[PDB]
């Protein structure tokens, strides 16, 4: 079921954390790139952010 | 040696024990923002490959 | 044959976990999981 993968994700929320270089001057943004992982074999990467998709 | 081959040695694939030296060092956060910046030598397994 | 209690067999001795059924993904080779009967869509 699609709902089985979201049972513990309904209890979570987005957050605002700082990240450098939104525009020019290191904002506080709803999108905040944390822990980019790039150890695959065809240039496919996984990006963890603060927003909820 | 923190950068050569054995900077992360675990006795089996799911061991709770884990030996790891990586020359981790914490730095001061700057100019009034909340983050934890650190500094460590890169991976010795990646350098071995 | 049949698979275990934590696996749902699609067809031709290839089984997937129980949460992997009707989850918008045709994981099985015969795509039996999302069929209108098991999924109803
Ligand atoms: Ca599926």
């Amino acid at each position: 079921d699609l709902d089985t993968h979201f049972t513990q994700y309904k209890l979570a929320r987005p957050y605002i954390a700082d990240c450098p270089n939104c525009g020019h001057s290191r904002c506080d943004s709803p999108i905040a790139i944390e822990e980019v992982r790039g150890d695959a074999h065809a240039g496919v990467i996984r990006i963890q952010t603060s927003a909820m998709f | 040696k923190a950068g050569s081959f054995g900077d992360l040695q675990s006795r089996t694939s799911t061991s709770n024990d884990l030996y790891a030296n990586t020359n981790l060092k914490l730095q001061r956060p700057q100019a009034g923002i909340v983050h934890t910046p650190f500094t460590q030598v890169p991976s010795g397994f990646e350098r071995w490959k | 044959p049949t698979c275990g209690a934590h696996e749902f067999q699609c067809s031709t001795s290839s089984c997937i976990p129980i949460s992997w059924v009707c989850d918008d993904d045709a994981d099985c080779s015969d795509q039996s999981d999302e069929s209108l009967e098991q999924c109803g869509r």
